[PDB]
């Protein structure tokens, strides 16, 4: 139904707020805000959204607490200041996916439409990016398990349309923009085996683990496309890409043919002021 | 005096050293700064305007 | 009769509410309530920002609903927001940020609780992307016209004050209408999440996908880019070939404002994009 | 292609850009268009007709 989704950093800089309004408590939990966005287009654009009090109890982990009242006069205000947002779900802080997720948004399934979930950390420590989009749709399984709710991955992308850019740019006077060159290429070329082998090395030592030490069926089925994608490059001999290194080879000597010949007209006008310069200002100095 | 201008002189061999790594973050700090403000001069001619005469 | 040097902290609450608020700040005046806690007398700070539906009277005292912002504000202390109101702010579309009679009296009118009565104006609507410079109100006694106009210590920060530098509305209204410096403030949280979310912004999912993607692009769209820069570089090539006429007769000042380098520089910035991902096919047809 | 130059109807001239829902079909020159006041976007055209033809 949905291909991807658009979430504005104005969401969770108000998880910032979920951060600085806690009032040195002690308790820390996964606080459930009201998520807003437009369903209408195709594409989910959450512009703003809001807080409600969410208290979980400590060892039974079934006991969720919502508010119809809030969520309703928060929502009627909401929509009398500006009717072109609407309810479409909402989001926890918390790292890990319990089993209560289902009766929490089963509410908001039921009175709500079909509601996104978002997982996000409460340190941002994390380098992959902190917001997954997880539809709420059940589907049906091919092993015989009753059909159940199924968090599937969408795709997203934290996009700013007019003001917050440059709101952001402002305030942090430190991150620069795109600046295709030596230094945004080399840093990214420097940078992404880190990238990738955080979230590798991240994933695959406990992958391993859940290998042999694992139960309660996570869906092996999926673990054979796992394992066939990776063996979907088997160490390739390069043979028929001999002349494809000639291709990128030849545009590498394009590219030394431009440096060269391009800096050797650059040099004109330095080798040519560093004499006329120097040998006029020296004979017309005393 | 004579053999005094070669210890007495070494401080300003580390005073003039010192400004190698200083005059390297200068000019690799300010030319960031210079494509910094560039692109925000640049950034600042937008398409939509009047066209006048 | 006593006065002090107060500065308005603003921090990203406030800001990119003034932002989300400024993308609504539709011609139709609006309405806005800022709030905050009192800790001294020289200093005030903002945390809580929300809009107001807008009306066909516009900013007016009769507007502003008692039962409708005592029941949004009650409902904002039986939650963790507890914070008394220090402000209301709104939007001036195309007159300038200037305040007229009714704004002055409806904040002659709200002074009368809170002593501080920050106003704060936001115009995005004239105001280019490359600056987002706002500025804060004040309202100054009447009786003080026979003594000094702002017995304000600190004078350092005016010179940070004096970037409105505005030629008719600060100096053209200053009269009985001044304003107040603004700093911002950023601790580790905003810092690092802010920062890690706009470089993430940036970059990619798994950071991984969009690299072969140019990499790749090298052989496909980039050589027509490599042929057209090599367009340009000779049709500079043709201009430099009767260079060395005018340098071999004059030699003495400069009439062409074309410097014809840095252009290639960065002809050759571009093309440098080659060299820097054949490494890149290295590594991903190495491993 | 992307960009063109519009003419108001009150007389000044301004240019505006492509929005990334319509196509290039409508945007060929000579069809009567609609703008909007903030970024100068186009939502959708403006089909002539004689004040006296409807
Ligand atoms: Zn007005």
């Amino acid at each position: 139904a949905v291909q991807k989704v658009v979430v504005h950093p104005l969401v969770l800089l108000s998880v910032v707020d979920h951060f600085n309004r806690i009032g040195k408590v002690g308790n820390q939990k996964r606080v459930v805000g009201v998520l807003l966005g437009s369903w209408q287009k195709k594409v989910l654009d959450v512009s703003n959204s809001f807080a409600v009090p969410f208290d979980e109890d400590d060892k039974d982990d079934s006991v969720w607490f919502l508010d119809h009242d809030y969520l309703e006069n928060m929502y009627g205000m909401f929509k009398k200041v500006n009717a072109r947002e609407r309810i479409v779900g909402w989001y926890h802080t918390g790292p890990k996916l319990h089993k209560n997720d289902i009766a929490i948004n089963e509410l908001m399934k039921r009175y709500c439409p079909n509601s996104v979930l978002v997982i996000i950390d409460v340190k941002p420590k994390d380098l992959g990016l902190p917001t997954e989009a997880y539809i709420s749709v059940e589907e049906v399984h091919d092993d015989g398990t009753p059909t159940s709710k199924t968090f599937e991955h969408v795709t997203s992308e934290i996009g700013a349309e007019e003001a917050e850019e440059v709101g952001v740019e402002h305030l942090l006077r430190d991150i620069k923009d795109t600046t295709v060159g030596t230094l945004s290429q080399r840093i990214t070329n420097q940078v992404h085996g880190l990238k990738g082998l955080n979230s590798k090395l991240l994933d695959i030592r406990s992958y391993l683990e859940k290998v042999a030490t694992g139960k309660l069926p996570i869906n092996h089925q999926i673990i054979y496309q796992l394992q066939d994608v990776f063996n979907l490059l088997p160490d390739v001999s390069l043979q028929e890409f001999v002349k494809a290194f000639y291709l990128k080879t030849n545009d590498q000597m394009v590219v030394v043919y431009l440096a060269s010949l391009i800096r050797s007209v650059v040099a004109l006008h330095n080798l040519i002021n560093n004499k006329i310069a120097n040998r006029d200002a020296e004979k017309k100095e005393g | 005096d004579l053999y005094s201008r070669y210890k007495k002189l070494q401080q300003e061999l580390e005073f003039l050293e010192v400004q190698e790594e200083y005059i390297k973050d200068e000019q690799k700090n300010l030319k960031k700064e210079f494509l910094h403000a560039q692109e925000e001069v640049k950034r600042i001619q937008s398409i939509p305007l009047v066209i006048g005469q | 009769a006593v006065d002090t040097a107060e500065q308005v902290y603003i921090s990203s609450l406030a800001l990119l509410k003034m932002l989300k608020h400024g993308r609504a700040g539709v011609p139709m005046e609006v309405m806005g309530l800022m709030l905050g806690e009192f800790v001294d007398d020289y200093t005030v700070r903002v945390i809580d920002v929300f809009a107001m539906p807008q009306s066909g009277t516009g900013v007016s005292v009769e507007a502003v609903d008692p039962v409708f912002q005592a029941k949004m504000l009650d409902m904002l202390k039986q939650t963790g927001r507890p914070e008394m109101v220090v402000g209301w702010y709104h939007s001036h579309p195309g007159f300038g940020c200037w305040l007229s009679g009714v704004d002055i009296n409806t904040q002659q009118s709200f002074e009368a609780l809170s002593e501080r009565a920050v106003a704060v104006v936001v115009d995005p609507i004239q105001s280019v992307k490359g600056k987002v410079v706002i500025d804060a109100f004040r309202l100054i006694n009447a009786n003080m016209m026979v003594l000094g106009h702002e017995p304000r210590q600190t004078t350092s920060n005016l010179g940070h004050l004096n970037k409105p530098s505005i030629q008719a509305l600060i100096h053209g209204l200053n009269r009985h209408y001044y304003s107040i410096t603004i700093n911002y403030r950023k601790n580790e949280l905003e810092q690092k999440m802010l920062l890690n979310l706009h470089k993430k912004s940036w970059m990619e999912g798994l950071t991984l996908q969009d690299y072969s993607e140019h990499c790749k692009h090298n052989e496909s769209v980039v050589k027509e880019m490599l042929e057209l820069a090599k367009n340009y570089n000779k049709a500079v090539e043709e201009e430099d070939k009767m260079t060395p006429e005018q340098l071999a007769i004059k030699n003495v000042g400069k009439q062409d404002p074309k410097r014809h380098l840095e252009e290639h520089v960065d002809v050759l910035m571009t093309s440098n994009i080659v060299q820097c991902l054949a490494a890149m096919l290295d590594t991903v047809v190495f491993k | 292609e992307e960009k063109f130059i519009v003419k108001a109807t009150n007389g000044p001239r301004y240019v505006v850009g492509c929005r990334r829902q319509l196509d290039k079909s409508k945007l060929k020159p000579g069809t009567r268009v609609a703008l909007d006041m903030t970024t100068l976007t186009i939502m959708r055209y403006l089909p002539r007709e004689v004040d006296p033809l409807v």
